[PDB]
C-alpha cells in the first residue's frame, strides 16, 4: 500500500541510504511509522541478530520490505473495521482504540521471554509475532496510522509507553503492559497515575509524540547489541546519523533522552563539526526544563554518568544531586521501580567506588581533590536529602538500613575538617527539604562519624538492641 | 545474551 514517491530510494544499499529514505519521509506531509519500523527492523535484523553472509550492508529490496508492509496493512485492515467505530471530527474513540491495541495484543506469541533485544520493530511483529512492552505500543501508533487515524500517538514517560488521541489530543489509553507482575491496565486513561504523583507518569509533563517524535523513538528503540560485549557498528553509525538528521530537522527538540542517547554515542565516536556531548547533555537538560517542568529524571543520569565515566567527581556529585532534586517532588509508587533501582545503584554502588578511588588519589597526593572540597560534601548530601524527601508522603518507604551503611561509608570519606566547612542552614550553603536530613545535621560534622546515630535517623528504626 | 532495555534510558 506504499506509494510511488515513497518506493523510489529502493534498493537500500546501505546506512546512508536507509538515512536518505528517513530523510524523504520526514519530508512528507507524515512520515510512513510502518515502513520505517520494518526497514530498521529489517537491517538490525541482517546487522545484530544473524549476519551470516553479511559483506557490506543487508541489500532491502523493495519486493522484500513491500511483501512485509503488506502482511502487516493486510492484518490490521482486516482485523479492525472502521465502520463499525464512526470518526466525527477527525477524532478516534476509546472504542477503537482499544481494538487496534487488542489487534496487536493478540496476534502475539502466547509464550516468549519480553526482555529479549530485538523485538521492538514491526519486522519483529511480523517475523516472529513478538514484541517488547514499549514496542506494542508503537506497533498500535502504527497500525493507527495504517487506518488514517491521525489523532492517535504515542505518550511516553521515561520507562513507560502508552497513547493519546481523542478530541484535541486530550484522551489518553493504556495499550500495553509495564513490568513483571504488574497488573494489566488497557483501555484505561493514565489519570490515576498522574494524580498519584508516580515516577511513572511523570506528574502528567510526559512526552506527547507526534509523527516525527514517533520517528525519533524508533531510532532510539534500534538496539545494536549483537551480544553482551560486542555491538554492531553498523547499527551505531546508523543509530547516530538518523538521530543527527532528527537533530537537524527540529524533532529532537521535546526529546531529552534522545539527546542523552545522542550525546553517548558521540562519546564512543565523535562526528566532526558536532557538538560536544556535554553540549548535547546540557541540551537534553535545557528540554526537560522548558517542556516538561524540570520533571524528568535521565536528563542529569546522562550527564551525571559522563563524568562518572571520565572520573570528573565533582561534577558527577552534582549531577546526582540534581536527579535528586527533581524526585523528591514525587511519591514512590508501586510501578516505579526501575527509578529506584537506579538511585540504589548510585547511592550504594557507583558513588562508593567513586570515592574510593578519590581516596586513593588523595593518598597519592592529587590537588583539587573532590574529598577536599566542601562543595562536593554539599553535592552529597543534597542527593540524599533529595531521596529522604522523596521518600516522604510515598505509599511505600525508599530508605533502609541497607542504605546506611553506604552513607556512613561515604561521609566518612570527606575529613572532619572539610565537612565543617559546609553550612546547613533553615527555612558553602545548603538547605535541606527534608525532615531526615535536617535531625542529621548536627552529625554530619563530627571526627569521628557517629555510624549508630547516622543509622537511627536514616531508617525507621527507634531503638537499639536490648542486650 | 543481549536483553532488552526501554528506549533511550541511560546506562548499561
Amino acid at each position: 500500500g506504499l506509494k510511488a514517491a515513497q518506493k523510489t530510494l529502493f534498493p537500500l544499499r546501505s546506512i546512508d541510504d536507509v538515512v536518505r529514505l528517513f530523510a524523504a519521509e520526514l519530508g512528507r506531509e507524515e512520515p510512513d511509522l510502518v515502513l520505517l519500523s520494518l526497514v530498521l527492523g529489517f537491517v538490525e535484523h541482517f546487522l545484530a541478530v544473524n549476519r551470516v553472509g553479511l559483506t557490506y550492508f543487508p541489500v532491502a529490496d523493495l519486493s522484500i520490505i513491500a511483501a512485509l508492509y503488506a502482511r502487516f496493512t493486510a492484518q490490521i485492515r482486516g482485523a479492525v473495521d472502521l465502520s463499525l467505530y464512526p470518526r466525527e471530527g477527525g477524532v478516534s474513540s476509546r472504542e477503537l482504540v482499544k481494538k487496534v491495541s487488542d489487534v496487536i495484543w493478540n496476534s502475539l506469541s502466547r509464550s516468549y521471554f519480553k526482555d529479549r533485544a530485538h523485538i521492538q520493530s514491526l519486522f519483529s511483529f511480523i517475523t516472529g509475532t513478538k514484541l517488547d512492552s514499549s514496542g506494542v505500543a508503537f506497533a498500535v501508533v502504527g497500525a493507527c496510522q495504517a487506518l488514517g487515524l491521525r489523532d492517535v500517538h504515542l505518550a511516553l514517560s521515561e520507562d513507560h509507553a502508552w497513547v493519546v488521541f481523542g478530541p484535541n489530543g486530550e484522551q489518553t489509553a493504556e495499550v500495553t503492559w509495564h513490568g513483571k507482575g504488574n497488573e494489566d491496565r488497557r483501555g484505561q486513561t493514565v489519570n490515576a497515575g498522574v494524580a498519584e504523583r508516580s515516577w511513572l507518569y511523570l506528574k502528567g509533563s510526559y512526552m506527547r509524540c507526534d509523527r516525527k517524535m514517533e520517528v525519533a523513538f524508533m531510532v532510539c528503540a534500534i538496539n545494536p547489541s549483537i551480544d553482551l560485549h560486542t555491538d554492531s557498528l553498523e547499527l551505531l553509525q546508523l543509530q547516530q546519523k538518523l538521530l543527527w538528521l532528527l537533530y537537524d530537522l527540529g524533532h529532537l527538540e521535546r526529546y531529552p533522552m534522545a539527546l542523552g542517547n545522542l550525546a553517548d554515542l558521540e562519546e564512543l565516536e565523535p562526528t566532526p563539526g558536532r557538538p560536544d556531548p556535554l553540549t548535547l547533555y546540557h541540551k537534553g537538560i535545557a528540554s526537560a526544563k522548558t517542556y516538561y517542568r524540570d520533571e524528568h529524571i535521565y536528563p542529569y543520569m546522562y550527564l551525571a554518568g559522563y563524568h562518572c565515566r571520565n572520573r570528573n567527581v565533582r561534577e558527577a556529585l552534582q549531577a546526582w544531586a540534581d536527579t535528586a532534586t527533581v524526585i523528591q517532588d514525587y511519591n514512590y509508587c508501586r510501578e516505579d521501580e526501575e527509578i529506584y533501582k537506579e538511585f540504589f545503584e548510585v547511592a550504594n554502588d557507583v558513588i562508593p567506588n567513586l570515592l574510593k578511588e578519590a581516596a586513593s588519589l588523595l593518598e597519592a597526593g592529587s590537588q583539587g581533590s573532590a574529598l577536599q572540597d566542601p562543595e562536593c560534601f554539599a553535592h552529597l548530601l543534597r542527593f540524599y536529602d533529595g531521596i529522604c524527601k522523596w521518600e516522604e508522603g510515598s505509599p511505600t518507604p525508599v530508605l533502609h538500613v541497607g542504605w546506611a551503611t553506604f552513607l556512613v561509608q561515604s561521609l566518612g570519606r570527606f575529613e572532619g575538617q572539610v565537612r565543617q566547612k559546609v553550612r546547613i542552614v533553615s527555612v558553602p550553603v545548603l538547605t535541606f527539604q527534608s525532615e531526615k536530613m535536617k535531625g542529621m545535621k548536627e552529625l554530619l560534622v563530627a571526627t569521628k562519624i557517629n555510624s549508630s546515630a547516622i543509622k537511627l535517623q536514616l531508617t525507621a528504626q527507634s531503638q537499639v538492641q536490648m542486650k | 545474551s543481549a536483553r532488552w532495555r526501554f528506549p533511550a534510558r541511560p546506562g548499561t
